[PDB]
């Protein structure tokens, strides 16, 4: 089971999304923007993707 | 009636509560998503928001904060569950929205109230990965001015050899928390590295939701607060004791589980920390 996508930093968005849906198709996308302080809990349905300015991956999306 | 998570009974908070202790008068902020204080089994003393877009810090459009919240302080009656210190003086000091997310400086605001506002104890069950020196001043500052500062250690599991601790758990002057199950075990997610300073239970933790809810949540959210709460219950038993003796009497007095890289200290023993002489168990 596929929990972390390295291959997605510096992808845009749209591609992010587009391939975490193939691989997981009920997951609850959230974009938020990189370097902004978050909730740490843990939801296995969730996967965060911290974009840059230019809505670009700007970290390895994981599940949580 | 009432139910006791089993991780408020894990970290011996009855032993306290028999006592008589279940930190009254004791100030605590909880810097967060906002509580939701129409809840009847949380009882909310105050708070500010730092939000701009959502200003009220009584409504928790996320549910992360209320949950947080009723770790460290749902109220000690016949419904819901209780709290580890259910009398403590709760704050409500929202930095995140709706969507789980604050901007550093918002959290930086919300700190500077909680060290005006007089709090005896902060929580942030939050984090980033990178640190900022507004955000270290922010902290130092807090504990400098007598506040313990307590924050979930992350959840980033394993990455070798590396840290994966975030910020501003990962600041010296800050009590970074890990997550373990019923069985002590560390949580899966839970992050790692010299840092951790202890562990608390952060696995199926049931606790307060908006709209009058319960429900188990998993995170290193989950247990910081359960270590914020302790550090009330010391507070409330003995209120001269500093943020530097109630910090040392948590860490001291730990039952050690595993290397300190994954668990740190061990997983906190409150009846053993708010005893005047600490060892581990
Ligand atoms: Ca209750
Ligand atoms: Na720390």
């Amino acid at each position: 089971m596929k929990t972390e996508w390295p291959e997605l930093v510096g992808k845009s968005v749209e591609e992010a999304k587009k391939v975490i849906l193939q691989d997981k198709p009920a997951a609850q996308i959230i974009v938020l923007p990189v370097g902004t302080i978050v909730t740490m809990e843990y939801a296995i349905d969730r996967v965060r993707l911290f974009v840059d300015r230019l809505d670009n991956i700007a970290q390895v999306p994981r599940v949580g | 009636a009432q139910s006791v998570p089993y991780g408020v009974s894990q970290i011996k908070a009855p032993a306290l509560h028999s006592q008589g202790y279940t930190g009254s008068n004791v100030k605590v902020a909880v810097i967060d998503s906002g509580i939701d204080s129409s809840h009847p089994d949380l009882k909310v003393a105050g708070g500010a928001s730092m939000v701009p877009s959502e200003t009220n810090p009584f409504q928790d459009n996320n549910s992360h904060g209320t949950h947080v919240a009723g770790t460290v302080a749902a109220l000690n009656n016949s419904i819901g569950v209780l709290g580890v210190a259910p009398s403590a003086s709760l704050y409500a000091v929202k930095v995140l929205g709706a969507d789980g997310s604050g901007q550093y400086s918002w959290i930086i605001n919300g700190i500077e109230w909680a060290i005006a506002n007089n709090m005896d104890v902060i929580n942030m069950s939050l984090g980033g990965p990178s640190g900022s020196a507004a955000l270290k001043a922010a902290v130092d500052k807090a504990v400098a001015s007598g506040v313990v500062v307590v924050a979930a250690a992350g959840n980033e599991g394993t990455s070798g050899s590396s840290s994966t601790v975030g910020y501003p758990g990962k600041y010296p002057s800050v009590i970074a928390v890990g997550a373990v199950d019923s069985s002590n075990q560390r949580a899966s997610f839970s992050s790692v590295g010299p840092e951790l300073d202890v562990m608390a239970p952060g696995v199926s933790i049931q606790s307060t939701l908006p709209g009058n809810k319960y429900g188990a949540y998993n995170g290193t959210s989950m247990a910081s607060p359960h270590v914020a709460g302790a550090a009330a219950l010391i507070l409330s038993k003995h209120p001269n004791w500093t943020n530097t003796q109630v910090r040392s009497s948590l860490e001291n007095t730990t039952t050690k589980l595993g290397d300190s890289f994954y668990y740190g200290k061990g997983l906190i023993n409150v009846q053993a920390a708010a005893q005047h002489h600490h060892h581990h168990h």
